[PDB]
Formats: structure tokens, C-alpha cells, sequence
């Protein structure tokens, strides 16, 4: 019941072999028993990444054909939300499993997706030639007209 | 906070609410469904934020809302959080951004340098933890990984020199150093990197152009051939020899003891002939209780691996294994211990074993080590076999394909048979080399179909079938009347038309429609382009539709919110166009489209006859409930085992996530009720209904019924009563996307018998009966769909139907689904001059007598329906109405074909009575049927034509001689069986044997009963496969894909395996195989005389199957015994064998004789001799360092010599090994690595030792190569 490294760092588990979840993490071991670290590997119908250095099961996009696609820690791809890649940007797919870009509304709140598709937080801008402040939080467009400050003379 | 669930989330103003089932807004706290959350005071969630509850500090997560941890800044200062509020203390915490601190005991996080967990690490001022950078700390450099942020090795590019940083911060000098990629440098006492071929502390190393130091590498450098090692890099001349094993002779005192008794089967346990791992034998003499030696007697065998073994490798594991478990000093030995010490150390295990077989005066307790040990060996269990699950080798694991092998396993020879993937559109081979080649591979032993004496096998068990009461209670009304063929894909596509003409033969179906429709047939036919292929066969059997089944599920079925339109049920691409107005037909199209185009059906043009579906025993059922078992934790995997109690507690979920109130479904298929009255009005199909829509699919027989049953039943009735004549289908919808007033809503029109248009007033003979039949039905996806003030929905009901009264049938609302027994239970509703029903966002309907209703055009969402569904009917309709059409008797059609698409044959409806997941009968009582012959009456009055039977045959059950089980086998559903002739039979003993469905008396009863109500009983024939065969034989075999081709990059070619192919020889099949054939031939003699396509030859009665064997079937499911489990000398490649004392093979110590073993070298050149004494001659060995080398046609090691090349072309006996090797000046091999030549050029060599061309290879520091055709690196 515990991991160790080879020389040149492997990782086992002692061997578990296959689609496991050592400690809650959800991690996949090859035939021969390594870990699978910084990649995709593909176990039953869903794709799933796995980090570089725990190898724990997370959200990432990978380009399929010629278009960004997203994956999500299950390995399901995502529709009609936002998900995150391995580096820290979030994106957002429609229906259809696409990347959007530019200013977008959804669920009643606006966001501005970048041309590469990034989510922007804490970012100001007149985007609806009207001043907008997209939120360090959840990047959803406040008009920052309310004052923040809660003392009063 | 306890978990709710059943309350829906709903968003206002940009913000998630979520209303309990209750129906009340949720604050505060919640967990719902497992999933922490807060709703501030206004009921709104937060996401993106800490919260203060109770003593709690809470941050919630920005996409999800759920509680998880964070660095909140408190007051001056940072504090870390869990997911549960606590403040952390001594733990690393990521925040928001993907920043990381520690926090000591106090909590407080860590500045500068620290040592954690036995780790170097760094902090900025603010607390936050430096990853992937370098960092000036006390006076010195140090970087910090990527990920973990530990300290490490690194290099960086100063001026224009690479420089190296060790992992304290100190510069690199007169050392080797890395960098985070993994590439070693070498830094020299000025600190600059050292390039080309140097000499440090009296060894030698080559480093590249880029620094890069060289391992595995092969090389010509000091114009002397010089190999690097693959540990350090270091340069050895590579001309001593590697090898540890001089050629020794094994003989000694006890050789003739342990030597065979016999060269034959008396004293070798043996298959057709060969060795297992797992064989034992009988020796000459046996050292009893270890002390004295005494002549064997016959049942004193012994293992083999107690005297012999494959190579030192499994010598080694051998005694290492045996004597853990008591029966020795416990030793650590090695392929390289000496071959002498490993002989004496197997005798001293020898000894200890008859000590305790003395002792326990048995030898099981030795049977069972002896399993143990060889499942513990690769060759010996699945690791060589290349387990892998894409494709239907999800199923199992993985297929072996069966050779035509005359030289080594004649019994098993196929006769130049075993075409594989014969599939309709491959029938004749023409796609073998596509993806359109069949998958010939599914589950278990797969039947070789396309033998002719296989294809006369399968037309005796067909007429055994047809005529069960006949044969086997001389019962001409217990017969079955039609087919279901099974996994049509799966095998040769002759046995349809041997199927469809025997049936012509006998029943004359291509004579009339009367005929045709008393035997109703019906194929799982998956493949898009079977419809076209049936057709042009003249639809001897009804294909399937999958065009509508899949819109159903785009468009209704599946998915809790985004589905398709309606729309889309119209395909107005068959129009030209899509021009409504205009209606031309699109001669051409792009390979698209529904089979039956039903925007404006008048029955004029000639159409596929077919059956079409929502569900079935295998489509949204088996998915479904075993997803729901694994998402409660019940099973891991969707091929695990599962017990019936395993089964019974996941079907508990399954019926609470079936009938959930809250409208949700996450196993259990959506709109269920709506797609049913679609599939139920549609003209030009056999309708086929799935029981466990109408009663629950697991537990007992008919035990409850569903909630969907009464909207079902009466769709079910009113079809008999009011479904005839053309119909219509509309949308108000023009695409994809849908415009201001547009809703989507898609309605459908049956008209009367005889009425087939809009605007058609009255039949052309006159007949009154449309008048009362037609039937309107409007249906929605959308749960939330709210009319506009203005808009009207119309029914163009027609204009045979001007200034009628409707009445409902089945009316949708928030609560459920009403359904209207009878027309004065119901609201009426009248039809204008031109023959429409008006309906609006309000409607006030009055009933007929009386009373008034108010109904409002609204979306809504329950366990019934997720959208809208309105089912209207002609009020004054006889009680004994039938709008369904008889068969006529005459010759209709010249065109050859059996089944025709009309009224007659849409009259029909196909009931699939069964459940694969039903629960086993508690008792003889409730055996489905017993069942079915009680209840026979109430399927008579749901319309139903023909009853398709749950296969019958014997279940092969929890058998399993190697390999994955499979559902259908445990769950005793039918579909995998040992017998296909014993349908319920007796026990020979006289005692009964049922079935999972009962005994074979039940069974005639059952078919009996249905043809006392008028209806067909069907037979679901499963030619593909045969599950459990308890014989082995020895095969030749191949590892394949479903389409019997071989994987790409496996070792696994023309081996011989063991396999289960062998029927027991005194079962049902031994009873009746073949029997019915001889009758046959005679009587119709053309069924026997016509040849078929795939094929080219006619079915061959001449020779009859009373028992199974290998040479009869294509292939099977890997059963996880090895690429070697059949036992081979490496040296030359034979197999061991002892059937024929002509041609024995064995190994020289077992026929006492003297076995040398190892590397000897002479003037030529290095010999080697296996451990069984043999020469090894154009083979690869392996010696006991893990080195490999070749051994050529004339048994001498291959070696380079000075000045020519080393790389080597090797064509050898074992195929898959052939290719360009590299062999080193001692013979030793290169694998995955870069080899020289003697022109300079650079070649790389794979894991065994193969050359690589043509594609880019990377490393594990992450350089990139390129290799040319010719193998070279242009890089
Ligand atoms: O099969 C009957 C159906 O056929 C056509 O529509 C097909 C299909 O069209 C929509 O979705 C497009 C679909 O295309 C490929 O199949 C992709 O691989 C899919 O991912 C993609 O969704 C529609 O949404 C589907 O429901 C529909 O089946 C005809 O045009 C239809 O009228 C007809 O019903
Ligand atoms: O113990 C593993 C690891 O814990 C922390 O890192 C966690 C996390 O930090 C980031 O989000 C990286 O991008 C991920 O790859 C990491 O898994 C500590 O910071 C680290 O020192 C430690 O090794
Ligand atoms: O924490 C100990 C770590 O050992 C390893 O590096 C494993 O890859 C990782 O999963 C584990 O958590
Ligand atoms: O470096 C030590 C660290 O390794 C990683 C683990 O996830 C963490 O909990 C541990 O303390
Ligand atoms: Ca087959």
C-alpha cells in the first residue's frame, strides 16, 4: 500500500494495473504497471487526461481535427459549459462541443472570451460600447456602477 | 448538512436557485445530491466565494458552487481552508489561481527556504510557493520543478554558453549534471559544457553535438566499434562475450530415475497429443518420502515442472516459488545462477515434495501449487495473449483467430473454410480489405458459418425449431411460426437466404401475403446499408429501421435538455428542395435519409417493408441498469461479474430513477409514452413493443407493471380500433433553429381506411368505415414550452373528416398523463368546414355531455413526459371496430419478394416479451411461460400479431474454462448456452430442469395458448456463437481484431493454444444433430441443389454435427492461458509431442538421455544448446542477463565483424520476428536505441530489437528524431 519511483521515475502502486483510485484520485496504470503522468490515455469510452507529476485525473482540451475540444476530469467531453486545460485557462463549449469566442451570454450573464477562446477575469473594457467589468472571480460582466465601499459617513 | 434530492434548479436573473421537492426556495447550507452549496438570504447560490457558516470559513467553487479548498485573506494575512472550513495547519493549500502555500503548526504560511517532507523549496515574500523558474537563495542559484516545486538540477543559457545548476545552487564543474528535461551534460573544471567523445576517471563517454550524453548508443568512435552503456553511458568495447553459461551436461544419478516411464499418452497427460505447463507424468521410478527409490505404478504421476523446465528463467521462478511455501531453504535465484546450481536446487525441492506428499498422502495440495505457479508466468497467462477492449473486443477481452494448420493440428484443419466478415455488404468478400469486412467476432466460440456442412447444421436446428411440438410432444400446435436471426452482422450473410428459402419451400411465403404474414420474420440487422441489401434479397425477413429508433433518441428519448427538433422526424430532403409545396422527389441523394417518408403517405410509392422500435431487450436497457449499478457502487466495471441480489439492489435505484417525480432521468430513457404513440400511429411498419416498457425489468415475470402501461395499452387499442389509412406528418418548425412563434411541435394524422390524402372526401369503393377511424397526434420536446398569445396549433384531420366531433385520447399536463377509456370520459373538440382541430395557448373543451374542461397548450415535465403529447380520436366508434386489414390470398406481386409494406401487413404488431436482466423464478408458478399461457387473452387484446419469444436453450450459466463471462451467461437470459437443442428437457434422472424461462412442457403451452388467441409465436435463432464447450483440442491460432485481422504490433501469430471446442458428444446436439436433413433432401431436393454466394457451393447434408469441435468454428474469446502454454523447445522451435511413437518429440532428459545446455563456443563461431539438449538453429535466445541474439540457418551466433556493417537482415521460421537487427561484435543485440553503421549513418532499433523507418520517435527528455524509409535519421 504505497507508491515508489524508479530511478529514472516511474511510478507504481503496490502492482495495481488498469483504471484505479488510489487515496480518491483517479489515476490509469499501464499493463506493465507504471503510472500514466501528462497524457491522455484512453480506459473504457472516455478520455481522460492525466497530470504531469501526480498523475491525478483532471480537465483538459486537446485539438481534434482542427478544432479545440475539452475534456473533462471523467473523461466526457464537454458541452454547453465551461472547462479548464492543464496551464489554467478556462474556455467554454456550446451544444455542438466547439470553443466560443468573443462576447458571449449565457444563463442570463456575460463574459469575454478572448480570440484564443480564454475566459478573461478581472478584466475591464467597454465591450458593449457601454463600460463593463468582468469579474476576478467568475469573469461575469458587472456594470461597476454599485460602490463596493460599506461605511458610510 | 444532510443531502436532499428531487428538487429542480431553476435561474432567475443570472443566478441558480434551486426549489426542493417540496417546492420551496432553498437557503442556506445544502447539500444536494452529495454536492456541497450555499444560497444567500434571496435564495440565490454563490459560487466564487467564501461563506460564514456556523464556525466555518467556506469558499465555494466558481464553476460548480461546491465547497472546496482555498487561501482566503484574512484581515493582514493568508489562512488556508479545507472543503469542510477548517483552517489548515501543516498542509500545502492551492488557491484560485492555481497558487500554493504551506502552513506551519501555527497555520501561518512559510516564507523563504524550507525543507518540507524531506524537500527544498522556496517562497516569495506574500507566501506564495516558486514552481518551473530559478531563484537566488542565500547566496545561490537554485531552480524549482514545474509541479512539485522541489529543488532540482538545472541548466541555463549564460552569455551565450549553457551553464549547469545542481540542485543546491551551486554551479556545475568537472562533473556530469542534468536538466529538468532529462538530458545529462558533462561540465568541465572552467564550467563550460564538454561536446564529442571524451575520457573522464579512465572511461569513455560520447556526447553529441547538442552535449547531450549518449546512452544505448552503438557506435564506430575510435574508428573501433564502441557500445555505450545503457546505465552510465560508458564506453565498452563490447567483444567480451555477455553470456554466463557454458555448455553443461545435465545427466547425473537421477536422470534415469525421473526419466518418462513411456513415450505415449499412458504417462504424459497430454492434449491431441502436446505438453501443457500444467502436464504431469509418470516416472520411471519415484523417490518415496524422499528416501528410497521405487518403480512407479500408473497412478503415481508427477508434475513436470517437479523434473523439466522451458528455460532457466522459469527454472528459477520455480524454485524461488516452491520454496516459499515450505519446501525449502527460501533462494533468490536468477536466470544467471548457474544452470548446475539450479538442478541441484530443484532436487533438494524434489525431495521436500515427497516428504509431503508422504505426509499428507495426497497430491492435490501439489495440483493446486503447481496452478498457481504457472498462472504466475507471462507465457502462461494472459500478459502474452494482448488483452485489449476497442471494438467488440470490449466484450471479452480479445480474439484468436483458428488456422488452417495440416502440418501440426490436422483435426482442427477447417477444409480451406473460415471466411470471416461474410456480412450483406461483404457477402462475397469484395470489402476485405475496408471497414466494410464484417466483424465476424462477437462473444464466446464463433461458429464457422460459412462451411457448408455448418450451413446444413443450421437449417436442421431452423427446422427443428419450426416444428419443436411436432418432434418433441407430437404436437402440430406447439410449433413455432417465425424467426428472429440474431447478430446478422456476425456471420456469413447465406444463412439469410437459406433461411428465407426454406421457408418458401414449406410455407409458400412468396405466394401471397396470407402466407408471408403467418410466418412473420424479423433480423437484427444493425448496419446502415442492410435495408437496401433485404430488399434487393426480396425481404424474406423484415429489417429493422434504426432511422427512426435514432431519431427517437435524438430527439426525444435521449438527453435531459438539448435534443434534436422534431424537425428532423420529417426528412425533407426527400423532396427536392424540401419544397412542401412542390413535392418532388429527390432522385439522388448523398447515402442520407429515413427509410419511409411519412410527410404526405399515400401509399404510392413502393417502400421497405420493416419493424421499427423504441427499446428492446438489448438497446436502453443493459447500459442503462448497469450504470446505474456502478454509480452506486455496486460493481466497478460494466464487464464485471454481478450475482442476481447484486442485480436486485441496483434495480431498486434503477425504478426509483424510472418513475422519479421530479421528471429527471439519469439511467431511464425520457418520453417514453410520446414516443410510443409515434411509433404506434406510424404508417408503413411493424410496430415492435419491449415488455419492460410496460412492466418493470427485473425481479418476477409481469410482477408490476410500469407507469407507462396505461398510456401503452390504450395507444395500443385505439391502434386497432382507428389506425388506417395515409398519413401526414408536420412541424411547426422549418430547421434547426426555430423563429418567433414557432414551437416545434410536430403532428401527425392517420386518416380511415381507404382515405389516404388531406384533401381525398371519400373512398373509391364507397366503404363507410374511415368515417370513424383516423387518429391526430401533437407531440413536443420541450418541458418549458409556453405558447404565444396568439399562436394556434392545427390537426389537418382532412377532408374526409369536415364538421366532426374529436374526443381525447391521451392528454399531457404537470402531474401526468390523462388517458380516456371511452368518448364520454372525455373532452370533445369539433373539426371545421375544411376538417382541422384548432387548438390555442387556452382552451376551453366541452365533454360530450355537459360539462366543461379547460387544457392549456403547455410544455410540462414528470416521470411521463418532458414536453407535450395530445392523442385525439373520432367520438362514435363501435366497441368492436377494427381498422386493420386481412391478408389477401392472391398472388399480388410478380416481383418474387415475400414481405410487402400495406395496410395488411402494418396490421401486424410484434411484442419482445422478455427481459434480459428478469430475476430467476422463485417458483415453477411464475415461470415466464407458465406465465404467458395464463395471460395469453390480454396480449389477443392489445393487437398483438406475433409474440417474440425470449431464446430457449439451455443457459451455459456460471461455467467458465478461461476468459471473461459475459451477462447473458450468468444472467442465464438465454442467449448463451451449451445446447442448442435442450429447450427445458428433463434430467436424465427423470427430474425436472427448467430453463430461466421453464420447463419444455411450459413451453409448448405457452406457444399453444397463443396460437388458441391468434397469435405467432418466434424463435430467436442464434447461429453465431456456442458458449462453455467442456473438450479442449489444440489449435493453431492467431490474435485478431473483431474483422479477424490480425493486431498490428502482437507476437501472438500462428501459435498453438488450447482451447474449449469440444461438445460433450452425448447431449441434445448429439440427439438431433442432423437428423432432419435426410427427410429434407428428399422432399425438397432444390434446397439442397442451390448454391450460395459467398460460397460458391451448395449446403452439404452429407456429413452431420452430433458433436462440436474446433474445425467448425472461426475462432473464440482469448481464454488467458498463454501464448506458450503449449509446450515448445526454443532452440528449434518444435513443439513437444508423444501421439505417434513415430514422430515423438521430447525433451533428452525425460527420454534419458544426456541434455547439454548452453553457449559454446568452437572456431566458426557460438553455439547454444536449450535447456532440453537441443541446437539452436535459426532462432532468437535469450540468455540469463536478459541479452538476446540470433542463432542462424547453420546454429552459429550472428556477430559483427570490423569494418562491416552490423546491421543484419533476419528472415526466420517465426515470422513476426522477422526484420533488421543490429548485432554488437559479442552477439548481443540492440533494442531501443541508435546503432551506427560502418558508413556513419544513424539507425534506431525498437524494443525487440526491429529497425525503425519512416516516422518521428521522441525521448524521454523530450528530443525529437525523424528516420527516413530507409531507415536513416535525417532528425
Ligand atoms: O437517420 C434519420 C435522420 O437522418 C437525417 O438526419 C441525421 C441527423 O441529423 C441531425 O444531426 C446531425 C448528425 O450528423 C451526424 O450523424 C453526426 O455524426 C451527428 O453527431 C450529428 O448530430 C439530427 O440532429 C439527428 O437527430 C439526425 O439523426 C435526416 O436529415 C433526418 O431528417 C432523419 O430523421
Ligand atoms: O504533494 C504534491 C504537491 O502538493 C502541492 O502542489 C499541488 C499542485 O500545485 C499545482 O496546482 C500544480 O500545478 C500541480 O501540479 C500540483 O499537483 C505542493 O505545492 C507541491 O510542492 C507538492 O509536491
Ligand atoms: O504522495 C506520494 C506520491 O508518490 C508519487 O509521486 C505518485 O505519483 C503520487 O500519486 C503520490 O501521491
Ligand atoms: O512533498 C510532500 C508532498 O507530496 C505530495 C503530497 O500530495 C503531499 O500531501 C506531501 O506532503
Ligand atoms: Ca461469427
Amino acid at each position: 500500500k504505497s507508491y515508489v519511483a524508479d530511478s529514472s521515475g516511474q511510478t507504481y502502486y503496490f502492482p495495481l494495473i488498469g483504471l484505479q483510485t488510489i487515496d480518491g484520485n483517479l489515476q490509469y496504470f499501464n499493463q506493465q504497471g507504471v503510472q500514466i503522468k501528462g497524457g491522455f490515455q484512453d480506459v473504457n469510452n472516455k478520455r481522460i487526461y492525466f497530470a504531469p507529476n501526480t498523475g491525478n485525473a483532471v480537465a483538459n482540451t486537446e485539438i481534434i481535427n482542427g478544432k479545440l475540444q475539452g475534456r473533462d476530469a471523467n473523461g466526457n467531453q464537454v458541452k454547453n459549459a465551461f472547462s479548464k486545460d492543464v496551464a489554467g485557462n478556462t474556455f467554454y463549449f456550446d451544444a455542438n462541443g466547439v470553443m466560443l469566442t468573443g462576447l458571449q451570454t449565457i444563463s442570463g450573464k456575460t463574459y469575454y472570451l478572448d480570440e484564443q477562446g480564454h475566459l478573461r477575469k478581472n478584466y475591464a473594457g467597454t465591450f458593449n460600447n457601454q463600460f463593463m467589468y468582468f469579474d476576478a472571480d467568475t469573469g461575469a460582466g458587472k456594470t461597476a456602477i454599485e460602490y463596493q465601499f460599506d461605511q458610510g459617513l | 448538512s444532510d443531502p436532499i434530492t428531487g428538487g429542480h434548479y431553476e435561474n432567475h436573473n443570472g443566478y441558480f436557485v434551486y426549489i426542493d421537492a417540496s417546492g420551496k426556495q432553498v437557503t442556506g447550507l445544502q447539500n444536494i445530491d452529495g454536492n456541497l452549496q450555499y444560497f444567500d438570504d434571496n435564495g440565490y447560490q454563490v459560487k466564487g466565494s467564501f461563506r460564514d457558516v456556523n464556525g466555518k470559513h467556506i469558499y465555494f467553487d466558481s464553476v460548480t458552487g461546491k465547497a472546496s479548498s482555498n487561501v482566503d485573506i484574512v484581515n493582514g494575512k493568508a489562512q488556508g481552508y479545507d472543503a469542510q472550513g477548517n483552517q489548515l495547519k501543516k498542509s500545502y493549500v492551492a488557491d484560485s489561481s492555481g497558487q500554493t502555500y504551506y502552513f506551519d503548526g501555527n497555520g501561518q504560511p512559510l516564507i523563504g527556504l524550507q525543507t518540507i517532507d524531506g524537500n527544498l523549496q522556496y517562497f516569495n515574500q506574500q507566501g506564495v510557493q516558486i514552481k518551473g523558474g530559478f531563484q537566488d537563495v542565500n547566496n545561490k542559484r537554485i531552480y524549482f520543478a514545474p509541479n512539485t516545486g522541489n529543488a532540482v538540477a538545472n541548466t541555463e543559457i549564460i552569455n551565450g554558453k549553457l551553464q549547469g545548476r545542481d540542485a543546491n545552487g551551486n554551479q556545475v564543474k568537472n562533473a556530469f549534471s542534468k536538466d529538468v528535461a532529462g538530458n545529462t551534460f558533462y561540465f568541465d573544471a572552467n564550467g563550460v559544457m564538454l561536446t564529442g567523445l571524451q575520457t573522464i576517471s579512465g572511461k569513455t563517454y560520447y556526447l553529441d553535438e547538442q552535449g547531450h550524453l549518449r546512452k544505448n548508443y552503438a557506435g564506430t568512435f575510435n574508428n573501433q566499434f564502441m557500445y555505450f552503456d545503457a546505465d552510465t553511458g560508458a564506453g565498452k568495447t563490447a567483444i567480451e562475450y555477455q553470456f554466463d553459461q557454458g555448455l553443461v551436461s545435465q545427466s547425473n544419478e537421477n536422470t534415469p530415475h525421473n526419466a518418462a516411464k513411456s513415450y505415449d499418452k499412458s504417462s504424459f497427460e497430454n492434449v491431441d497429443g502436446y505438453l501443457t505447463a500444467d502436464t504431469w507424468y509418470r516416472p520411471t521410478d519415484i523417490l518415496k518420502n524422499g528416501d528410497t527409490w521405487t518403480a512407479s505404478t500408473e497412478t503415481d504421476m508427477r508434475p513436470l515442472l517437479m523434473t523439466w523446465w522451458p528455460d532457466k528463467q522459469t527454472q528459477a521462478n520455480y524454485l524461488n516459488f516452491m520454496s516459499s511455501k515450505g519446501l525449502g531453504i527460501t533462494t533468490t535465484y536468477t536466470a544467471a545462477t548457474s544452470q548446475k546450481t539450479l538442478n541441484d536446487a530443484a532436487f533438494v525441492i524434489q525431495t521436500a515434495i515427497e516428504q509431503q506428499i508422504s505426509l499428507k498422502k495426497s497430491t492435490e495440495w501439489l495440483r493446486d501449487a503447481i496452478d498457481s505457479f504457472v498462472k504466475t508466468q507471462a507465457n502462461w497467462n494472459k500478459q502474452t495473449e494482448d488483452e485489449a477492449f476497442d471494438g467488440l473486443q470490449w466484450l471479452q477481452g480479445g480474439f484468436l483467430a483458428y488456422q488452417d494448420d495440416s502440418h501440426r493440428t490436422p483435426n482442427t484443419d477447417s477444409g480451406n473454410n473460415r471466411k470471416l466478415g461474410r456480412q450483406p455488404i461483404n457477402i462475397d468478400g469484395s470489402k476485405d480489405t475496408t471497414d466494410g469486412k464484417g466483424s465476424e467476432f462477437l462473444l464466446a466460440n464463433d461458429i464457422d458459418n460459412s462451411n457448408p456442412i455448418v450451413q446444413a447444421e443450421q437449417l436442421n436446428w431452423l427446422h427443428y425449431l419450426m416444428n419443436f411440438g411436432s418432434i418433441t410432444g407430437n404436437n402440430d400446435n406447439a410449433n413455432f411460426d417465425g424467426i428472429r436471426v440474431d447478430a446478422v452482422d456476425n456471420v456469413d450473410a447465406d444463412l439469410l437466404k437459406i433461411a428465407g428459402d426454406y421457408f418458401k419451400a414449406l410455407y409458400g411465403t412468396d405466394k401471397s401475403d396470407a402466407n408471408a404474414n403467418k410466418h412473420l420474420s424479423i433480423l437484427e440487422d444493425w448496419n446502415g446499408k442492410d435495408p437496401q441489401y433485404v430488399n434487393q434479397q426480396g425481404n424474406a425477413q423484415l429489417t429493422m429501421d434504426y432511422t427512426v429508433t435514432s431519431q427517437f433518441g435524438n430527439s426525444l428519448t435521449h438527453g435531459a435538455n438539448n435534443r434534436s427538433n422534431m424537425w428532423y422526424f420529417l426528412d425533407t430532403g426527400y423532396y427536392l428542395n424540401g419544397d412542401l409545396n412542390k413535392k418532388i422527389v429527390d432522385k439522388n441523394r448523398p447515402n442520407s435519409g429515413t427509410l419511409v417518408n411519412r410527410i404526405a403517405n399515400s401509399g404510392d410509392t413502393k417502400v421497405i417493408p420493416n419493424y421499427s422500435f423504441v427499446r428492446a431487450h438489448d438497446y436502453d436497457a443493459q447500459d442503462p441498469i448497469r450504470k446505474a449499478m456502478i454509480d452506486h457502487g455496486i460493481i466497478k466495471n460494466m464487464q464485471d461479474t454481478f450475482t442476481f441480489d447484486q442485480l436486485a439492489q441496483g434495480m431498486e435505484f434503477y425504478y426509483k430513477d424510472q418513475e422519479n417525480p421530479s421528471g429527471f432521468k439519469k439511467y431511464n430513457d425520457y418520453n417514453l409514452p410520446s414516443a410510443y404513440a409515434m411509433l404506434l400511429t406510424n404508417k408503413d411498419t411493424v410496430p415492435r413493443v419491449y415488455y419492460g416498457d410496460m412492466y418493470l425489468e427485473g425481479g418476477q415475470y409481469m410482477e408490476k407493471g410500469t407507469i407507462y402501461n396505461p398510456v401503452i395499452s390504450a395507444l395500443l387499442k385505439a391502434r386497432i380500433k382507428y389506425v388506417s389509412g395515409g398519413q401526414t406528418m408536420a412541424t411547426d418548425s422549418s430547421g434547426k433553429d426555430l423563429k418567433d412563434g414557432e414551437t416545434d411541435l410536430l403532428t401527425s394524422v392517420r386518416f380511415g381506411k381507404g382515405i389516404m390524402t388531406s384533401d381525398q372526401t371519400t373512398t373509391q369503393d364507397n366503404s363507410q368505415d374511415y368515417k370513424n377511424q383516423g387518429i391526430g397526434v401533437i407531440v413536443g420536446n420541450n418541458p418549458d414550452l409556453k405558447l404565444n398569445n396568439d399562436k394556434t396549433i392545427t390537426l389537418h384531420m382532412g377532408k374526409a373528416h369536415k364538421n366532426q366531433l374529436y374526443r381525447a385520447l391521451v392528454l399531457s399536463n404537470d402531474s401526468g398523463i390523462d388517458v380516456y377509456d371511452s368518448d364520454d370520459k372525455a373532452p370533445t373538440l369539433r373539426t371545421n368546414d375544411n376538417g382541422d382541430l384548432i387548438f390555442h395557448k387556452t382552451n376551453t373543451f366541452v365533454k360530450q355531455d355537459g360539462t366543461i374542461i379547460n387544457y392549456e397548450m403547455k410544455g410540462s415535465l414528470n416521470a411521463l413526459i418532458s414536453g407535450y403529447l395530445g392523442v385525439w380520436v373520432p367520438v362514435g366508434a363501435s366497441d368492436s371496430q377494427d381498422a386493420r386489414t386481412v391478408a389477401t390470398e392472391s398472388s399480388s406481386s410478380n416481383d418474387g419478394s415475400v414481405f410487402h409494406s400495406n395496410a395488411a401487413l402494418d396490421s401486424n404488431v410484434i411484442y419482445e416479451g422478455f427481459s434480459n436482466f428478469q430475476a430467476m423464478p422463485t417458483s415453477p408458478e411464475q415461470s415466464t411461460n407458465v406465465v404467458i399461457a395464463t395471460k395469453a387473452n390480454l396480449f389477443k387484446e392489445l393487437g398483438i400479431t406475433s409474440f417474440e419469444l425470449a431464446p430457449q436453450y439451455r443457459s451455459s450459466g456460471d461455467t467458465n474454462y478461461g476468459g471473461m463471462s459475459f451477462l447473458d451467461s450468468f444472467l442465464n437470459n438465454g442467449y448463451a448456452f451449451t445446447d442448442r437443442y435442450d429447450l427445458g428437457f428433463n434430467k436424465a434422472d427423470g427430474n425436472p430442469n427448467p430453463t430461466k424461462y421453464g420447463t419444455d412442457q411450459d413451453l409448448r403451452n405457452a406457444i399453444e395458448a397463443l396460437h388458441k388467441n391468434g397469435m405467432q409465436a418466434i424463435a430467436d435463432w442464434v447461429p453465431d456463437q456456442i458458449y462453455a464447450l467442456p473438450g479442449k483440442e489444440v489449435v493453431t491460432a492467431t490474435r485478431v481484431d473483431e474483422r479477424g485481422n490480425q493486431l498490428k504490433d502482437t507476437d501472438f501469430v500462428n501459435l498453438l493454444y488450447v482451447a474449449n471446442t469440444k461438445s460433450s458428444g452425448v447431449d441434445y446436439q448429439a440427439k438431433y444433430g442432423g437428423e432432419f436433413l435426410d427427410k429434407l433432401r428428399e422432399e425438397y431436393p432444390s434446397l439442397f441443389k442451390q448454391n450460395q454466394v459467398s460460397t460458391g457451393q451448395p449446403i452439404d447434408a452429407s456429413t452431420k454435427i452430433k458433436q462440436w469441435s474446433a474445425k467448425y468454428m472461426n475462432g473464440t474469446n482469448i481464454l488467458h492461458r498463454g501464448a506458450y502454454y503449449v509446450l515448445k523447445d526454443w532452440a528449434t522451435n518444435q513443439y513437444f509431442n508423444i501421439a505417434k511413437t513415430n514422430e515423438v518429440f521430447l525433451p533428452l532428459q525425460l527420454q534419458n538421455k544426456d541434455a547439454q545446455t548452453g553457449f559454446i563456443s568452437d572456431a566458426s563461431g557460438v553455439k547454444y544448446y536449450s535447456i532440453s539438449g537441443y541446437q539452436a538453429k535459426d532462432t532468437f535466445i535469450e540468455d540469463g542477463n536478459g541479452n538476446w541474439y540470433y542463432f542462424d540457418k547453420d546454429g552459429y551466433m550472428v556477430r559483427s565483424q570490423q569494418g562491416e556493417n552490423p546491421i543484419r537482415t533476419v528472415e526466420t521460421s517465426v515470422n513476426t520476428r522477422n526484420g533488421n537487427y543490429y548485432f554488437m561484435p559479442n552477439g548481443v543485440e540492440l533494442r531501443k536505441g541508435f546503432g551506427t553503421d560502418n558508413s556513419g549513418n544513424v539507425y534506431y532499433f525498437d524494443d525487440q530489437g526491429k529497425m525503425v523507418r519512416d516516422k518521428y520517435i521522441n525521448d524521454d527528455a523530450n528530443n525529437f528524431y525523424h528516420l527516413n524509409v530507409d531507415g536513416t535519421m535525417s532528425r
